[PDB]
């Protein structure tokens, strides 16, 4: 039951335009990129905080490490700048710069690395970022655009943009930053679609990632504010 | 408590016991009416995680 009841096939715009280039080529030429079950070209969108942000077609395994210092240049500051990557858009969970080191741009190599790949879309985020800024207005991203059709997500991504309003300026106490963990798990897995889980998985890699900054924004708040 | 010595002597001499140790009638020792305002701790379960109710 699709599109007016009928049968229907719903596809991107790149698994849609590559087939007539897999059947003139061939099924085994597209198959001997990247890894095994992990087949093929892939187009990569890097931008945010790089030299030169840009659309490339890349190999399917590729490092994340050569493609940004290769097609982008590398990180503004150079790789040592790097501070975290979103590696594959909004949806998936950030990765910081100790894992963006030896990971593979492919889908399974970044659920090695508990995140996804997504759109394969490079976010870069270097030293000079609030990421704690940057991940609530991401957050405001997902309830500006959230249709509010069942629970968990309409009342909890407004609640986690509220907490994480309040995480930017660090005006909560550090308990609230697990009892949001909890919020992104009566999220992820119980909604419709998975805008719910696209909501609940950044802010989970950024506790899982970066708690500690979280914890000492926080306390000068609570210290600069008494 | 105003009881004169020889009135609280005969009487402890009548009873047996040293009785203003021990007064049966409340002073300035009992507590004041009006209290300070308290603050009455939280339970187990006032915790923000790891509080589902069905564990
Ligand atoms: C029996 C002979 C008389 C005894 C007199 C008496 O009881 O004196 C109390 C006096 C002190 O008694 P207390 O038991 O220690 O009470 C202390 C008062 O509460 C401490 O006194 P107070 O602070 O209560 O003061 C108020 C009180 C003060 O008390 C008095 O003025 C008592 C007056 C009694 C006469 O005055 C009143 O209440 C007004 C008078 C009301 C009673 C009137 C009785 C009339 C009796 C004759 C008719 O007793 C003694 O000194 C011992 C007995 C003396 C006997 C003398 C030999 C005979
Ligand atoms: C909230 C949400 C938004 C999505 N937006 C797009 C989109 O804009 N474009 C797209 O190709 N897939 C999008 N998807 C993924 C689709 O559900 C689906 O996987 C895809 O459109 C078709 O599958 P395919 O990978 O075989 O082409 C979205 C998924 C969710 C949960
Ligand atoms: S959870 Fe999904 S179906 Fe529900 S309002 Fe959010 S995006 Fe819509």
């Amino acid at each position: 039951v699709g599109v007016f009841g009928c049968p229907t096939t719903v596809a991107n715009v790149e698994t849609v335009a590559v087939s007539p280039t897999i059947c003139r080529r061939g099924g085994a030429w597209f198959a001997s990129f990247g890894r095994e079950r992990n087949s093929g070209t892939k187009l990569f969108n890097i931008s945010g905080h790089v030299n030169n942000p840009c659309t490339v077609e890349e190999e399917m395994s590729v490092p994340l490490k050569e493609l940004i210092e290769k097609h982008a240049g590398g990180v503004t500051g150079g790789w040592d700048n790097l501070l975290a990557v979103i590696p594959g858009g909004s949806s998936t969970p950030l990765i910081p710069k100790s894992v963006c080191e030896t990971v593979l741009m492919d889908f399974d190599a970044l659920i090695q690395a508990q995140t996804g790949l997504g759109t394969a879309a490079v976010i870069v985020m270097d030293r000079s970022t609030d990421i704690v800024k940057a991940i609530a207005r991401l957050i405001e991203f997902y309830k500006h655009e959230s249709c509010g059709q069942c629970t968990p997500c309409r009342e909890g991504v407004d609640w986690m943009n509220k907490v994480m309003a309040r995480f930017v300026r660090g005006d909560a106490r550090p308990a609230e930053i697990d009892s949001l963990w909890e919020i992104s798990k009566q999220i992820e897995g119980h909604t419709i679609c998975a805008l719910g889980d696209g909501a609940a998985w950044p802010v989970q890699g950024l506790i899982r990632h970066f708690r500690p900054e979280l914890e000492e924004r926080m306390q000068r708040f609570a210290q600069q504010h008494q | 408590a105003s009881a004169t010595r020889l009135i609280q002597g005969l009487r402890n001499w009548a009873s047996g016991r040293d009785l203003q140790a021990k007064l049966q009638l409340r002073y300035q020792e009992i507590s004041k009416r009006t209290q300070p305002p308290p603050k009455l701790p939280v339970g187990p379960s006032h915790r923000l995680s790891n509080n589902y109710y069905c564990a």
